[PDB]
């Protein structure tokens, strides 16, 4: 009793002093006696005799010591399980980034000395540390190892996500290495940073997996109005026809789109830009073929929607036409080249951090206009991702209070909001100082700015002033715009959200109910938690249309990618389907948000979905940007067109060679009828193998990744055991004739 | 053929001028003129608002004197008021805030110069003092009956415009007659000057005068309120003696709408003045 | 050895006591949020008035 | 209070009746009551100084009759009424 | 899993402990709004009125 109490309090006070001295590496270091290290390391080593495979990395991490855990992995079995469990424990302790980067950068030296390197550790580390010194070795060892099949995966996912500016620098870091196997390294380095193969395969299976029904579109044509929902019909048609380039639905008649000279044609052309994407010739040629007679359209919304739609098409592409967008943007036009050209130019130049778009953007916002200043604010926020210019923040906050318009304050608000990324240790005095501003718009700009800055639930202090201003402040602007930061920081755990926002579900004013409805929509998106679904019923019945619209959107963000046999969704399916037939007795905007919510489930024909994070746990920047701008439709409805940037198709990839497509057919341990498609009305116990062939991989639930079983009699088999869904390659084990190569498609709706 | 989403900016100047003009808003028809500056298409700001002399004819185009209007506007141009007129306002007491044929005729005649022609009608006669929510009026084109009525974007603010939801005027006369949203604006000078001015309007001169008045009236006048407060307390306890019988018999359902708790809590709140001011007397006696 | 069953045993029991303190904070949040829903329902009721 | 105020107020003393003078602050930083009514009357001094314009302080109050209370209360939506009880009393007893 | 429940549970300790000052803010502010709206609906009752049956 006495010994276990003195070693218990000795360990508690030991790690207490280790925490009190862990944040101060140098200066005023407290002296530590050697006998304490002896009596702690004695019983500590006694526990480290076999490590019991549970407390080695735990107590090794609690002591915050430098060489305490390097000797633990020496005599230990299942090294990948010890490093995977190690990083799993490190990612769940709410790290402050002060020691996580050191522990990772010191633990990435052990797998290179083994017989073979692993990818889960280098990926799960490179998604967080983002250090250039940790990639210079692995980019040059690819030539020394002379292994082509293993580099395609790491190139696919590192060049896929987890970095934008680190990719913008690593593309020239790898471009410098090599010639200014020489014949193979050239095509390798060229084909790894291409990135168009993903667009080709996604356009391929997504071009041959489409399924449309006449009941939905016929219902939209039956419930269409010429005043409000005209944009909802074309944005729902753009959602359901995204990626498939199906313009034949809009080729039926021209009297349904250009019947009114207003913003409806701009939302229709931008919606067309959401329909087709990833075209270098058919995009500009398709936009120019509409009226190649006089080059003078009476309605400039076609040109503005052509520039904005072009920016939607060339988003994050390496073949940008920005050079032509400067010569085309230089022309003087009325609020269409400035607005649409500024949005398209900023979206196409996102992450470039070029000073040219900064200069022309400043001289474009110097006209004191609110529309081109709002679009210039969005474009500046997009292009300044990671730039963090010195005079830009002070110039924008200095330009904020010296004007009366509000669209300029929201445009510069999102402009200074999206620029803040990775400034956890920097934006403390900025957000804390700008939080007490007299302007409610800038007060919302502090919360939206700190939203993306504290991603990962790494700061539990900002919620004090987030909820403190959500409840204490009397203005409903920061009250309904406050909880979006709460969801953006607490998006990790879907279960903990309804426990703290359930009080905000039925609040005092409908504004906190609407913003809280957006919070439930963004926090539980892509998941299957019923803690909000069981609370959606009280949200959809209220005399206020705000909580009804936000309730239909929040329910539309959860009903996607879900089967009926798992949960009884008949309630929200029936009450949500009764809104378009009950729209005669409802408000004008209630049917707008109703059919707009119905366009979310039918988006892409159940093939494409949305995701807030990647497979390795890292979050996607264009997904968060796309969902926040998607929620910014309250002030400006045409801003919802950025939802296509968050569409992440869930499927598998078994492409072995860049020009050879194999066929992989696995089997699932579940019932095939339970995973089928919910075919609507016409209105004129184990499967043998999966339906994924020629790789057209269909949709897949993240929960289905644990029931997949590869066939033992399959001719081909990858080198890495396929355990979780992602992007991998196939290893040719037979190395013989008859590789079963399939041809390519021909001309049509796509290129 | 183009339309945008306009919003009328309303500061405290026009609001207070409509409050004093509403106090002087006799049943006789009155006239007014609003001023401001046009910065862009879809925004309008009002700064200068004055009143007009009443006449036996009332609201009419003949009552508007062009030499008096141009004279006063010139006297505002020679001073630090470089703003042009943006509209005209009036009051409709009794018969509702709707517009008659004469009002829409003089509005049609007065909208030839300004395309916006902001029209505001204040009616504080029958409006309760709890809310002072006001609504702005607009004129629709007669040739737009074939196309949509109001092709205005940003349909979010219509929920805020649905607060005046009277079931006779809005859709009782919605044909050829719509409205527009209203927002406010306040800088730091109005916030601190008006906030401190209102707090001072509810405070004392030196802020130490009327404290000892209540601190010393606790022994003279408040004693009567304490004895009467105990008289009401006993007046409730005489029934609270009968409560444990019913509460000891039925225990199912509540029939008396009286709570008998929050009233006693309020009595305790009125009784805590002695405790809160005891330390005040301790400070006055101490130093 | 006799540490994971004794040292981590008493440390795990102390963690259960910490779960009891988090049960006091838990049900204090529960009844405080239910009373909060009562006051919000009454203030929302006079808001409906 | 400058010396020229006797000449500025003297015009409205000749043409107009006895004018009241109010001194305020250009910056709303003064915690005290910004309005001070200073009557323009001549008082006899005991020391023998010649009779001159004297500004005697007259008490003032800031109140609204019918509508300005409703307008100010609607524009603020942050200030509180009398609300006798704990907070409205202890705030005064603290500040 | 066995030893990770402590450090993993600490996140729930902070997430549940952070709600204290929050529910303090709600219970201290919603009653101020309760007396605000209470006096707003109370001041509607005015002395001048008509007597019916
Ligand atoms: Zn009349």
């Amino acid at each position: 009793e006495y010994v276990e109490t003195i070693i218990a309090k000795c360990i508690d006070h030991y790690t207490k002093q280790c925490v009190e001295n862990a944040d101060l590496p140098e200066g005023e270091k407290k002296p530590i006696d050697q006998r304490l290290e002896g009596i702690v390391n004695k019983m500590f080593q006694r526990c480290l005799d076999d490590h019991k495979y549970k407390q080695a990395i735990g107590i090794a991490l609690e002591t915050r010591r430098l060489d305490v855990f390097e000797k633990t992995i020496l005599e230990s079995n299942d090294v990948p399980g010890m490093l995977a469990y190690s990083l799993k424990l490190c990612m769940s302790l709410m790290q402050n980034k002060q020691f996580r980067n050191k522990v990772l950068r010191v633990l990435v030296k052990i797998y290179m000395n083994l017989e073979k390197p692993d990818f889960i550790n280098v990926c799960q580390c490179l998604i967080f540390l983002d250090d250039p010194q940790a990639v210079s070795d692995i980019l040059e060892k690819l030539v020394k190892e002379d292994n082509l099949l293993m580099a395609y995966q790491i190139c696919f996912d590192l060049y896929e996500s987890a970095s934008q500016q680190f990719l913008s620098s690593v593309i020239q870091n790898l471009r410098t290495v090599g010639t200014p196997e020489p014949k193979d390294q050239t095509l390798k380095m060229i084909k790894i940073l291409s990135g168009e193969m993903a667009i080709e395969l996604h356009l391929q299976f997504l071009i041959r997996n489409n399924n449309t029904d006449l009941m939905i579109l016929k219902n939209t044509k039956d419930a269409v109005r010429n005043s409000v929902c005209h944009t909802a019909t074309v944005i729902a048609n753009s959602f359901m026809h995204c990626g498939t380039t199906s313009d034949q639905f809009l080729r039926d008649n021209l009297e349904w789109l250009a019947r009114a000279t207003n913003w409806a044609k701009f939302t229709a052309t931008a919606s067309l830009g959401v329909i087709h994407k990833g075209h270098e010739k058919e995009a500009l040629q398709l936009m120019a073929t509409y009226l190649p007679k006089d080059t003078s359209p009476g309605s400039a919304y076609q040109e503005g929607g052509g520039l904005y739609a072009l920016g939607l098409i060339h988003a994050n592409h390496g073949g940008d036409i920005i050079d032509y967008l400067l010569n085309q943007l230089k022309n003087a036009s009325n609020d269409i080249v400035r607005h649409g050209g500024s949005l398209g130019l900023g979206l196409a130049a996102m992450g470039t951090a070029r000073q040219d778009v900064y200069d022309l953007l400043k001289t474009n916002l110097y006209q004191d206009d609110a529309v081109t200043g709002e679009a210039a604010g969005l474009a500046l926020g997009l292009v300044m991702l990671g730039s963090k210019n010195a005079q830009a923040i002070e110039d924008m906050v200095g330009y904020a209070q010296e004007t009366q318009h509000e669209k300029i304050l929201r445009g510069l608000a999102v402009g200074i909001a999206l620029v803040m990324y990775g400034r956890m240790e920097e934006a403390d005095a900025l957000i804390e100082s700008l939080c007490r501003d007299k302007d409610p718009i800038l007060r919302r700009s502090g919360m939206y700015t700190v939203a993306m800055a504290y991603c990962g639930s790494g700061n539990n202090k900002a919620i004090r002033r987030l909820l403190h201003v959500a409840v204490s402040d009397v203005n409903d602007d920061v009250r309904r715009a406050a909880v979006e930061s709460l969801g953006f920081i607490l998006f990790r755990t879907p279960e903990q959200c309804p426990s703290v926002v359930s009080l905000l579900s039925e609040s005092y004013n409908p504004h906190v109910r609407y913003g809280a409805a957006m919070a439930l929509g963004i926090c539980c998106a892509g998941t299957g938690n019923k803690e909000a679904i069981n609370l959606l019923e009280p949200m959809t019945n209220d005399p206020v249309n705000y909580v009804r619209q936000g309730a239909l959107i929040a329910s539309a963000l959860i009903m996607i990618q879900q089967t009926e046999i798992t949960c009884p969704k008949v309630n929200q399916f029936r009450q949500l389907y009764s809104k378009v037939i009950n729209d005669k007795h409802d408000d004008v905007m209630a049917k707008f948000g109703a059919i707009l919510a119905q366009g979310i489930l039918d988006a892409g024909g159940h093939n494409v979905t949305i995701s807030l994070q990647s497979r390795t746990g890292h979050t996607h920047m264009p997904s968060v940007v796309g969902v926040l701008v998607f929620t910014q439709f309250w002030f400006w409805f045409p801003l919802s067109h950025f939802l296509s940037l968050a569409y992440t198709p869930t499927c598998v990839i078994g492409l072995n060679k860049d020009l050879k497509m194999p066929k992989v057919q696995y089997k699932s341990n579940c019932k095939p009828s339970t995973f089928a498609y919910p075919a609507p009305l016409e209105v004129p116990s184990i499967t043998a193998k999966a339906k994924k062939k020629e790789k057209n991989p269909a949709r897949v639930m993240p929960a289905q990744l644990k029931v997949l079983t590869m066939p033992e009699t399959c001719r081909y088999q990858p080198f890495k055991p396929l355990s979780i869904g992602g992007i991998i390659i196939l290893k040719d084990t037979s190395e013989d004739i008859e590789e079963l190569v399939e041809p390519v498609a021909a001309h049509g709706p796509k290129i | 053929a183009v339309d945008t989403a306009e919003q009328v900016y309303i500061s405290s100047l026009a609001l207070l001028k409509m409050l004093k003009h509403g106090r002087a808003g006799v049943p006789m028809e009155v006239m007014g003129l609003m001023l401001g500056e046009f910065v862009d298409d879809y925004t309008v700001r009002v700064i200068d608002v004055f009143a007009m002399p009443q006449s036996g004819t009332g609201v009419s185009v003949e009552a508007v004197d062009p030499v008096f209007q141009a004279k006063m506007l010139d006297m505002l141009k020679q001073t630090g008021r470089p703003e042009m007129v943006v509209g005209w306002y009036h009051s409709h007491p009794g018969f509702g805030c709707w517009l008659s044929g004469v009002d829409i005729n003089t509005q049609q005649s007065f909208e030839a110069l300004s395309e916006r022609a902001v029209a505001v009608v204040v009616d504080p006669i029958q409006s309760v003092k709890g809310k002072v929510v006001i609504d702005a009026f607009r004129l629709i084109n007669a040739n737009m009956m074939v196309l949509g009525h109001e092709p205005r974007q940003t349909t979010s603010n219509l929920g805020h415009l649905n607060k005046p939801s009277i079931q006779a005027l809005i859709h009782g006369l919605n044909r050829h007659y719509y409205s527009i949203t209203i927002n406010y604006r306040k800088n730091e000078l109005e916030q601190k000057m008006l906030l401190n001015l209102h707090k001072k309007s509810w405070m004392e001169g030196l802020t130490l005068q009327d404290y000892s008045e209540h601190c010393k009236h606790n022994e003279s006048v408040v004693k009567e309120m304490l004895e009467l407060a105990k008289n009401y307390n006993k007046a409730v306890e005489e029934e609270d003696k009968m409560t444990p019988e019913q509460l000891a018999i039925k225990n199912v359902g509540k029939q008396d709408p009286k709570r008998h708790l929050e009233e006693h809590v309020d009595v305790l709140m009125t009784s805590n003045i002695v405790q809160c001011l005891a330390a005040m007397l301790d400070t006055v006696v101490f130093k | 050895l006799e540490e994971g069953k004794a040292g981590s045993g008493l440390r795990q029991y102390y963690l259960s006591k910490i779960e009891e303190l988090q049960l006091i904070v838990n049900d204090k949040s529960q009844n405080l949020r239910r009373l909060q829903a009562q006051r919000n329902e009454l203030n929302a009721k006079v808001r409906l008035l | 209070l400058h010396k020229n105020d006797i000449a500025i107020n003297e015009l409205m003393k000749r043409y107009c009746p006895n004018s009241v003078l109010v001194i305020i602050d250009v910056k709303p930083k003064d915690l005290g009551l910004p309005t001070e009514a200073y009557i323009s009357v001549e008082e006899v001094h005991d020391d023998g100084t010649p009779t001159s314009k004297t500004f005697e302080h007259v008490t003032s109050e800031i109140g609204a009759e019918e509508a300005e209370e409703v307008g100010v209360e609607h524009l603020l939506r942050d200030i509180k009424d009398t609300t006798v009880g704990t907070l409205s009393q202890r705030i005064t007893n603290q500040v | 899993d066995l030893y990770s429940r402590y450090k993993k549970l600490q996140q729930e300790l902070e997430f549940l402990e952070v709600q204290e000052e929050y529910i303090k803010d709600e219970q201290k502010n919603l009653k101020k709004e309760f007396l605000h709206a209470q006096e707003e609906v109370k001041r509607i009752q005015s002395i001048p009125l008509v007597i019916g049956q």
